[PDB]
RNA sequence: UUUUUUUUUUUUUUUUUUUUUUUUU
RNA sequence: UUUUUUUUUUUUUUUUUUUUUUUUUUUUUUU
RNA sequence: UUUUUUUUUUUUUUU
RNA sequence: UAAUACAGGGUUGAACUGUGGGUUAGUUUCAAUGCCCAAGGCAGAGCACUGGAUUGGAUACCCAGGGAACUGUGCUCCCAUUAAUAAGAAUC
RNA sequence: AGUUCUAUUGUGUUAGCAUGGUUUCGA
């Protein structure tokens, strides 16, 4: 009983700090500048899927990301359908806290790759262009 | 917008972690002519604030372009007056939808260097910055190839 | 028979280097009983991806250069490994000499028509 | 490599395109393919096949068009 | 040493030391 | 475990020839 | 937590 | 399987030659994989082997570890034995 | 059928090079 859709390792450690506290910023200060590009690279496997930002406006540097067990997903279920609609939903909804309207769409592969998108047009975070770029074997 | 250009010299001072290792920065040269009063002439104020006096009097006959560049000029003279770029807050957030991207540009610049942390007009211009940039494509070593 | 050699060079060679690098070719050429035919230049060309060498560094651009000699086919090998110890090299390829297609008897009327 | 800009048009609009890109280079085949080793006799068999049901398949896509085609405007060709 | 992202009164301007180490706003 | 970057070592069939178009020119009675 | 399975375990990381 | 060196085969043009041939031991080269011996190593894989599953009563199926085997001028042809199940001449 | 000459060369052998999946490293 009492679930709750996050990180029980990271909920023990939590210390009533804002959000955003660990992470790095710049000379100045901000943490995000108004002037930036952002492409999301989006993985896809059989079990577990993953999708950190990387920021273009900082000599492709991570922000945040999210994974199957950040959404109280485990066992099985994470090889459900609703897996990965849920870990989109949580890349859009933080998304609006930080301040950006505008993110790129990476991936490689293309089998777990419906879901996140349908979910990103859902609350507000559009598609400017989709990048594909699958390094396949140039050898036997 | 030219003033600033002359009093400055690029240089390629050491960096921080590697003293080998060296990155292009800017140094601008002190006025000292510019501070300090004119008490032998019927103008006692001195030639950097009158300028500012005159240009937030007269803030509506400037346009969008003319009014970021001369904001962004009067914080490259060590002009630490927050009450100055105060007073530009309420006038920027009813007008801008009519800012060009060039006006984005020139305009954070002004408060970072004067350590103006303003949350409530930062958050806003990301997203008008981020709209503009909407019909550009640019790859990685290859730039832009597709606009518009 | 003949032989022709195209040779790229970066932007960090000096046309001090440049004469150094012909001279000692030349003797490698009397060497096998050959001559030399001819040396010209094509500027420099814009590469379509960085190139990133070992001990080298990165370029963008870099010098191309060619020129045609003659010897006994035994040569090509010396002549193919004395370029990639040298440094300022940093792609080269050795190209025989046709009868019809070539850099000195063909040269007019490519792209026009 | 394949790279696409959004411009007036819809996301899903746009990601149907993308999508059939991957079918002409055989994509999907070469990935899945390398991630399990394929015994070499097996590669022997299979590389003969496919030169048998894919010429086949061009020839029956064109007989469909064009009783598609002539549904719309009837007629028909006779030893006239 | 290597350069990442932009504009057009110019060859101009910001950033800079490896990242990421939490849901509902 | 994900992303990013800048030069170590082993190995070398992904792309590139084709509607099988000579009198169709060849495969074995019957069920 | 990660990986893996129809499902699960062994194994690996420790602020 | 881009470049270069050595030497073969196939198609077409000229010259020369003027029946040179088919089959082939008491013969001679080459010949996948496995094994003996030898050389070896610092990648990607895995037989044997206690390393996490079985059953409606027995198991190598599904993960992971894992010191044999994987480049040879050699010893050497057991097979589902390498481009059909005839090496030649005549009738299109 | 065979020899010589000429055009043609993903057929045998071949040490350095370029690119690439995996792997490896972190002033």
């Amino acid at each position: 009983m009492r679930t709750l859709g996050g990180h029980p390792r990271r909920f023990k450690l939590m210390g009533g700090r804002p959000e955003f506290h660990h992470v790095d910023r710049n000379k100045n200060g901000h943490i995000i500048e108004p002037t930036d590009k952002f492409q999301v690279v989006i993985t896809t496997s059989k079990n577990n899927v993953h999708a950190q930002v990387v920021n273009k406006s900082r000599a492709y540097r991570t922000i945040f990301g999210s994974f199957a067990g950040n959404v109280g997903i485990r066992k099985q279920a994470q090889q459900g359908t609703q897996c990965a609609y849920r870990i989109g939903q949580n890349i859009a909804r933080k998304c609006r806290r930080l301040g950006i309207s505008q993110v790129e769409i990476k991936f490689r592969r293309i089998m777990r790759v419906n879901q996140l998108l349908q979910a990103f047009t859902a609350h507000g975070l559009g598609v400017t262009a989709i990048a594909h770029e699958p390094r396949l074997p140039k050898c036997g | 917008k030219s003033l600033v250009k002359w009093s400055a010299t690029k240089s390629p001072q050491p960096h921080c972690k590697r003293k080998r290792w060296r990155e292009w920065s800017n140094t601008y040269r002190p006025l000292p002519w510019l501070h300090a009063p004119r008490p032998e002439a019927r103008d006692t104020r001195p030639l950097l604030l009158a300028v500012c006096k005159q240009l937030c009097k007269r803030v509506h006959n400037f346009s969008m372009k003319e009014l970021t560049g001369m904001l962004r000029a009067i914080a490259y003279v060590d002009f630490r007056e927050p009450a100055f770029f105060t007073v530009f807050v309420n006038y920027l957030k009813e007008r801008l939808g009519e800012m060009q991207e060039e006006d984005i540009a020139n305009v954070t610049q002004a408060f970072n260097k004067a350590k103006i942390e303003e949350p409530h007009l930062f958050s806003l211009m990301g997203k008008r910055y981020q709209h503009l940039q909407a019909n550009v494509m640019a790859v990685k070593r290859r730039g832009v190839l597709v606009r518009r | 028979v003949f032989y022709e050699t195209f040779v790229l060079f970066s932007k960090r060679v000096q046309r001090a280097d440049i004469r150094q690098l012909l001279k000692q070719q030349e003797a490698l050429i009397t060497k096998h009983h050959g001559s030399m035919l001819a040396v010209r230049d094509l500027g420099w060309r814009k590469t379509a991806f960085r190139v990133i060498k070992p001990r080298q560094g990165i370029f963008w651009f870099g010098r191309l250069f060619y020129f045609s000699f003659g010897a006994n086919p035994a040569a090509i090998t010396e002549m193919s490994q004395s370029l990639q110890s040298t440094n300022g090299v940093l792609r080269h390829a050795t190209v025989r000499m046709k009868k019809r297609h070539n850099l000195m008897t063909y040269n007019h009327h490519i792209h026009a028509r | 490599s394949c790279h696409r800009h959004v411009f007036r048009a819809a996301p899903a609009a746009v990601f149907a395109s993308v999508q059939r890109w991957g079918r002409r280079n055989n994509v999907h085949k070469l990935t899945l393919l390398v991630q399990t080793y394929e015994k070499p006799c097996v590669k022997r068999t299979r590389i003969a096949e496919e030169k048998a049901y894919y010429p086949r398949w061009f020839y029956l896509r064109y007989a469909t068009e064009v009783i598609r085609y002539s549904l719309k405007h009837h007629l028909r060709l006779g030893q006239a």
